[PDB]
């Protein structure tokens, strides 16, 4: 009775073993699926970076989030080396917009010893006058956060609804 | 014991005004 | 029953702990007596 | 850096004028650097707080900045020296200083860096390899009993481009030239490491070995199992030397460290003079167990906070050695000191009394030391093993199960060994309840008895079944006054007083049973159950019919066998071969069964 | 859809204990989450606990270690904290703050729920009353636990409470005889690997993997995760009831932990103490905790709670064990004298007690003698005890017939009640069976707790 | 050895399973990630200037 | 060499009870001594305690009275107090603060070290070998103390313990009689008794006595009345732990050092904690007691490469026989065995009333012995114990039972017993007792008894003196 017993616990164990790693497996596949999903979202992103006129509206609403975001006397703005003229033309159009919304003058200024990495992909960055306060305003970290929160209706498109679910809530 | 913590934390607060 | 009425203080505590004490020298006292006494009826009844 | 030092609640002192730093981060403090670390910050000025009397410290007063909190430094050297909480090497303090008092802030590194070693490289790993934190590179002859195998640390991988040959290389050389991603490092023999966490591990895995210990009580009836925790009862005068040296000379254990806090020098020089005495000579010589084992202690003089740590950094040592690929077993002596030492510091940072005084997170802390232990088996190349023992000395106020702190560390730990001073004053060496003590680790060992012996268990339970039948005919047989009786009871009674007087007494003194195996264990156990087992069926067959046996039939007629029964101990096993005391057993068996035939 | 990117502020006005505050922080949010950047570049994350003014005190979740005022960072979610709910977690394991373990991947999270949970409409409850069949002897017949319950254990260290909770999870049924299974849940509280390891090789004995919501936490771990850890169980539980139409049998451990945890975070905010030095509003987070459960209309899905606790000294009165009795229904209370005198399973009948017994059992369920076998059987034991104690001092010399009989019934009782083994499932009727041939050894007369009728029909056999 | 044997059967059993599944869910992206994708684009072109709800002058 | 003159203030905010708040002073230090002067030319001295920038504190020692805003003056000596440590103080008698009192001068020392003192190397200390002589037979012959052995007094209050520490200071010598009598010429021993907190009339007592004995060649007496100011209790005794250690170690001396009322010195402790602004904590006394009462009881033990030890004695007033008090129970953790008396014998005029039922000496085995002394004195003390434990008993048994039952071996314990508290416990005040005539009491005692039940002892010693 007692090694009856414990032979049939060792297969039936590693049976259960088998089937855990064959559903890891097929999980695998599903987060390998995922993941060069949001790789060619990036690279497509990327892609479409060089289109100029688009690109002059997206630095001029960051710009703009900047400084209605900020709140400050003292602005200051980063951004790559290729996109300076770009990105003062924006500061040019967006202060009268900032002084109207907010009742209020602001001092920017654009830092012209250190800029972003010719690695990303767009966007620009927002400092206070002591560099205590920060905006990360740049396309990884919108990308990042909008994939996150719009999860949900990219696989309800990709992979469907669930049977089971029965109730929205 | 928690009640003269208390009080000497209150004691404490009012000496910091100035 | 589970316990005895009284007012908690160190007057209590004091009182408890004198009465436990007395308690047990009253058992030691019945023990010892209750000893001599059963060795004494294991004599008669063998004699 | 300049501490713009106030006065005190105490020794704790608060300064300003402070860069950035992070709390529990080490500080020296005045010219004098007494030691800190910080408690609190807020704006640019921080709380700290001293171990050690603050007068003569002025205002404004340099502080030195560090960038590590509390740790200690390891590497060659550190087996057989001497330290205290804070890991500090009081006999260099001795031989630099030649005094007789502590000097205040003491700036010596805990290894002597004049020391030479020979290092010898793995010679399989080549340049520009890639190898990763935890893989042995090499290796020292530290001593001739234990190879202290070199590894890289955790949290550190890259490509070597550079291996320092074979020879004699002092602690401040270099071996490693390793290059990270874009960066490069530079590797000597010694290496850092932060006291409050657990280096991580690749795996646990289950006890499957037993703790051998050379007393052969406490191994055949209530073991420990290698890797486990164990708690241990600490009296004046009841007898704590009679287990740590048994477990320090006669022990399967790879590696011995002492720790503790609150203790005197005599356990010091005790174990000074057990460095020639205790010697084990696995090669027939005489080696000190000085090279074998490590040892800490710390007076009440010293700091709260070094008592508080010493505990910490005994579990970081046997860590660094359960790396190696070894097996450790620690004596955590004077645990409630440690409790009575974390009060002191709840009352110095004025926290609530949850309970009896003990500040609240003393049975969480607790349990997370006792986490700290079982079989492992660590990040590396060789896939080595390794594991680590506990054994936590407590002492009750006079004996009461009550305090918190007893009541937590009985909680937590499995096997509890018992200790009495009744039966010291009994002459009886060691001494043990047997009702009390209990073990909870014989499902673990059962596949392991199995495969071995394969009659342990059953004898076992057989001997402490009929312990406890003894026990509880103790009463009955008081009562009715000790002169009737069924025969069975007699033949119980009566083997309970062979197995006491025969098989769990020890004398360490005598020659011969110096040390008990198991074999020896398990040989008289089954003799002593089977000759129990024959003589009460025969009574039991004799009984009820005709030609009712007694017991002084039986030890007439075999007062020859109780004889050899009572001088069986006399054996010698150094001497005498192992096979020839198997035949013995063999032949007193055999003796056994012809005088049980012959009696009808 | 929150379309506003990201802050993150670098002014660290100071720490204290497990406390961090923030100067100059712009409108904050209460209830948050943030995450914070170690110099040398480890993660770390806690909740937003206070603000006033442009300061912002906020709690660590693992621990204040390494924070310097000068160089780390912290940046503002502007949300409170939503869990990934998912019902493919089922099979998986995963430590206290959610991440996994077995080197398996981010969950794939059908949802963000809070973390706090909601409340649930009065009027929209509806009461259970069907029995769950246990197997044990000791819990079906006389504390028998229905459906859409939360009875607790108290339990003591070294007592077997482990096994029962292993058994409980294991013959798992319906009393009332399509295919029926319980979603496993289970979430650790500190407590040592071994009883982890025991548990996991039990669900894999019982062979459904595939359904069990698995979560972990060590003693070496941060102890403050301890305060989260239950609330995401219970949110995963929320979800796989109320939006998957699935019965979870949740089951907890070690709350004296948790308590633990929160007296700690309770200093450290110097809050107004109470009876032995705990928190005020404990008995507050334990509603939050336990009351989120049973069953609601529109929907066949239903909660079960065992969440066991640990008990101090054995003391009754001890805060925690009275708390929990308050806001719970029932307890069963394991023995230490029992474990003792080595019977298994070891549960005192007489400290138990359950409520449901209002609808749970009757005619039409189970039988029209149950309530008064049960009500018989509790009084004997109790009057067997009672003499017992009289026994304990008079001597039997002294003593009537009526007292051995007693003593006899107490001793059938404990030898063949409560005797029941490790793996051998009883029915309802069997353990009736077995309380009327008990309850047979007293003649008629002296059954004070029995109805004529129930007595002239079952009695005579 | 039995034991084995068939362990072995099984696991090539389960194997092709999850090939096929992995087949299934590849088929199931391939049928509409560039919708899907071009959803996300649609997304994050977005920017919708707005000042904080409640702040006052 | 200090070579800075001293600053002297006048500016000063106030001051706030014991302690006195001050301004603008240049580079504070703690624990700083300074002198201050009243308006009326009244000189007193003072502590720094608190420190915060400029603004300085400093509690006053004689007390505070008379203070004004601006007539008074303070003066910084920028240094911790300095002992004047030194060896002719042997013979003299100084107050709390060291001032003479005995009509003597300033001591002109040879040594200026710290008075809070530093602690010793625990790799330099050595296994106690030997005993000392007391005097009193119940504590030699039961309870015998060695070299570095750490052995307090429980008491309580209104009791003759301090009659019993005076004997024992007129009375403590070596055993080097033994060897022989010529060896005794090397008298290294000592003394040095601290009284703190007693009425003046025990005080005078103490002092009275000691003139009488004639033995100040070796004592140093330090007296400290109840009137003095609570900040020089604390003082004193770390005084007299520097001339121990100066005595003991510099000058390679035997010295058994004795403390009393250390009840009184924790309520000091109180008092400077309550001055401190820290909350109290268990049963109103400072959470740290701990570590300064070990920092006073471990200055003690045997060095390397040194001819000479230290021999702690203090005297505990029990609060009202509560065993569980902390100041008991801590120092019963630290120390090494107690040593009890008893009110009841107290009652039955039996000087002195030392209980030996609980009384235990940890390391007697190693301190007494062949060589050392007779070689069967640990065999003799404990055949007392097992004899009185015995007749307690049979006693006890008697007390309910009657002696109709009692046999004649009970009767022979009970004369024992008798006998015992009669003759052994009983010493009187000038009754100078030797090791050799307490053995030879004890063995008439034990000579009551047959050798048929003094079993415990091997036959093979008890020849030595059972047949005489």
């Amino acid at each position: 009775e007692k090694k009856e017993k414990q032979i049939e616990q060792q297969k039936k164990i590693q049976m259960s073993n088998l089937m855990n790693q064959a559903r890891l497996k097929v999980l695998r596949a599903r987060d390998d699926l995922i993941t060069d999903l949001l790789n060619e979202a990036k690279q497509r992103l990327s892609k479409v970076v060089k289109d100029t006129t688009r690109y002059q509206v997206l630095l001029d609403g960051l710009v703009l989030q900047g400084l209605y975001q900020l709140l400050e006397p003292r602005m200051i703005v980063r951004c790559r080396k290729q996109d300076f003229p770009l990105v003062k033309a924006a500061v040019q159009k967006a202060i009268p917009m900032y002084k109207i919304a907010t009742k209020k003058d602001v001092d920017v200024q654009i830092d012209q010893e250190a800029y972003l990495p010719e690695e990303i992909a767009g966007g620009v960055e927002i400092y206070n006058g002591d560099r205590k306060i920060k905006v990360s305003n740049t396309l990884e970290s919108r990308l990042d956060l909008i994939a996150q929160q719009m999860m949900p209706e990219v696989r309800g498109a990709l992979f469907g609804a669930n049977a089971n679910r029965k109730f929205l809530d | 014991f928690y009640r003269l913590k208390k009080i000497q934390e209150k004691k404490k607060i009012i000496k910091e005004k100035f | 029953k589970d316990r005895i009425e009284i007012f908690p203080s160190r007057m209590a505590q004091t009182i408890m702990k004198a009465r436990l004490k007395g308690a047990q020298t009253g058992r030691n006292l019945l023990k010892k007596k209750s000893d001599a006494l059963t060795l004494r009826f294991r004599q008669i009844l063998k004699k | 850096t300049f501490g713009y030092v106030h006065g005190v609640s105490g020794p704790v002192v608060t300064a300003c004028d402070m860069a950035g730093a992070a709390m529990y981060e080490l500080v020296r403090v005045g010219h004098s650097e007494l030691v800190g670390e910080i408690i609190r910050l807020e704006g640019d000025m921080a709380t700290i707080q001293v171990y050690e009397e603050t007068s003569g410290v002025s205002v404004g007063d340099p502080v030195l900045r560090t960038g590590k909190p509390l740790s200690v430094e390891l590497g060659p050297g550190i087996m057989g020296a001497i330290f205290d909480g804070i890991q500090r090497p009081l006999s260099d303090i001795s031989s630099q200083t030649q005094s007789i008092y502590i000097p205040r802030g003491v700036n010596v590194s805990a290894l002597s860096r004049d020391i030479k070693w020979e290092f010898i490289p793995s010679k399989n790993l080549r340049v520009g390899s890639h190898i990763t934190g935890g893989d042995i590179y090499g290796i020292v002859n530290e001593n001739s009993l234990i190879k202290h195998k070199i590894m890289l640390p955790p949290r550190n991988r890259g490509s070597v481009t550079y291996i320092a040959p074979p020879g004699n290389y002092d602690a401040s050389d270099v071996v490693l030239e390793l290059e990270f991603e874009g960066v490069k490092e530079k590797f000597s023999m010694v290496q850092v490491w932060p006291v409050r966490q657990v280096r991580p591990v690749t795996e646990k895995l289950p006890a499957n070995h037993p703790l051998l210990t050379g007393q052969r009580v406490l191994d055949a009836l209530f073991p420990c199992v290698q890797g486990g925790t164990t708690a241990i009862p600490g009296a004046f005068g009841c007898g704590k030397t009679v287990i740590s040296q048994s477990l320090s000379k006669y022990s399967n254990s790879d590696v011995i460290i002492y720790v503790g806090c609150g203790e005197r020098g005599n356990e010091m020089s005790e174990v000074l003079r057990d460095f020639p005495e205790l010697t084990m000579e696995v090669d027939g010589k005489v080696e000190s167990i000085m090279k074998r084992t490590a040892l800490v202690a710390n007076t009440s003089n010293m700091p709260v906070a070094a008592r508080e740590a010493s505990i910490y950094t005994g579990i970081t040592l046997s860590e660094y050695f359960r790396d190696m690929g070894y097996h450790v077993s620690m004596m955590a002596d004077s645990t409630s000191r440690w409790a009575e030492a974390l009060r002191e510091i709840s009352g110095r940072l004025a926290e609530m009394p949850a309970d009896s005084g003990y500040p609240a997170y003393l049975g969480a802390r607790l349990a997370s030391f006792y986490e700290r232990a079982g079989r492992v088996k660590c990040l590396g190349n060789p896939e080595r093993e390794g594991s680590v023992s506990i054994v936590g000395a407590v002492s009750p106020p006079g004996g009461d199960f009550s305090d918190p702190v007893t009541s937590a560390t009985l909680g937590i730990v499995q096997v509890f060994w018992g200790l009495d001073k009744k039966l010291a004053q009994r002459k009886h060496f060691p001494s043990v309840n047997w009702l009390i003590s209990y073990s909870k680790y014989m499902r673990a060992l059962d596949e392991y008895y199995d495969k071995h012996f394969t009659e342990f268990v059953p004898l076992r339970t057989k001997a402490k079944e009929i312990l406890q039948e003894e026990e509880d005919l103790a009463e009955i047989v008081q009562l009715v006054g000790k002169a009737s009786l069924a025969e069975t009871d007699k033949i119980t009674l009566e083997v309970a007083k062979l197995i006491k007087d025969d098989f769990l007494q020890q004398n360490g003194y005598t020659p011969y049973d110096r040390f008990c195996p198991f074999y020896k264990t398990v040989g008289m156990l089954s003799n002593m159950i089977s000759f129990y087992d024959m003589a009460r069926r025969a009574v039991e067959t004799t009984a009820q019919s005709d030609n009712k046996i007694t017991w002084s039939i039986i030890r007439e007629h075999m007062g020859e066998i109780l004889y050899k029964l009572s001088s069986m101990k006399f054996k010698d096993p150094v001497k005498d071969g192992e096979a020839k005391i198997k035949a013995d057993y063999a032949q007193l068996l055999e003796d056994m069964q012809n005088a049980f035939r012959s009696l009808e | 859809y929150l379309s506003q990117p990201r802050l993150t502020y670098k002014t660290v006005s100071g720490v204290n204990g497990p406390l961090v505050i923030l100067d100059h922080v712009k409108f904050p949010r209460y209830a948050e989450i943030v995450h914070l950047t170690l110099p040398d570049g480890t993660k770390r994350s806690g909740q937003v606990l206070e603000v006033s003014g442009s300061k912002a005190v906020v709690q660590v979740f693992e621990g204040t270690s390494g924070i310097d005022a000068k160089k780390t960072s912290c940046e503002f979610t502007g949300d409170i904290l939503r869990t990934p709910v998912s019902e493919d977690m089922l099979g998986r394991v995963f430590n206290g703050s959610g991440k996994p373990i077995d080197r398996g991947p981010v969950v794939l999270a059908e949802d963000f729920l809070d973390i706090m949970g909601q409340p649930i409409n009065p009027q929209c409850r509806i009461y259970p009353e069907e029995m769950i069949q246990t197997g044990i002897s000791a819990i079906d017949g006389m504390n028998s636990i229905a459906r859409g319950q939360k009875i607790p254990i108290f339990s003591a260290a070294g007592l077997p409470h482990n096994e029962i909770a292993a058994q409980i999870c294991r013959q798992a049924g319906l009393v009332k005889k399509s295919e029926e299974n319980f979603a496993i849940v289970f979430a650790a509280m500190g407590v040592n690997m071994e009883t982890a390891r025991f548990f996991k090789s039990d669900f894999e004995e019982n062979g459904s993997m595939d359904n069990v919501c698995l979560f972990l936490n060590l003693a070496n771990d941060p102890t403050i995760e301890r305060i989260i850890t239950p609330r995401l169980a219970l949110t995963t539980a929320e979800f796989l009831a109320y939006q998957c139409e699935k019965h979870v049998l949740v089951i907890l451990t070690d709350m004296s932990s948790y308590a633990e945890a929160l007296r700690e975070v309770s200093a450290a905010r110097e809050e107004v103490p109470g009876r032995r030095g705990f928190p005020g509003y404990m008995y507050t987070d334990l509603a939050t905790i336990y009351e989120r459960a049973g069953r609601v209309e529109g929907r066949n899905g239903s909660i079960t709670q065992i969440p066991i606790l640990t008990m101090p000294n054995d003391d009754i009165t001890h805060p925690i064990p009275d708390l929990t009795g308050y806001i719970t229904e029932g307890q069963i209370y394991v023995d230490r004298q029992l474990h003792n005198r080595q019977i298994y399973p070891p549960i005192n009948v007489l400290p138990s007690l359950s409520r449901l017994m209002k609808s749970a059992i009757g005619e039409g369920m189970t039988r029209k003698d149950h309530a008064d076998v049960s009500n018989q059987l509790y009084a004997c034991y109790a009057i067997g005890k009672d003499v017992q104690a009289m026994k304990a001092v008079v001597g039997e010399e002294a003593l009537t017939s009526d007292d051995l009989l007693y003593l006899e019934f107490l001793q059938k009782f404990e030898k063949n009640f409560i005797t029941q083994g490790p793996y051998e499932n009883r029915t309802v009727y069997e353990t009736l069976d077995i309380g009327w041939q008990l309850l047979r050894i007293f003649p008629k007369e002296m059954l004070k707790r029995i109805p004529q009728s129930t007595l002239s029909e079952f009695y005579p056999r | 050895q039995a034991a084995m044997g068939s362990q072995g059967n099984l696991s090539a059993e389960v194997e092709q399973a999850t090939r096929r599944q992995v087949q299934g869910m590849q088929s199931s992206q391939q049928r509409n990630r560039e919708r899907v994708l071009a959803q996300l684009l649609g997304m994050v072109c977005e920017v919708r200037p707005q000042v904080h709800p409640n702040y006052r002058v």
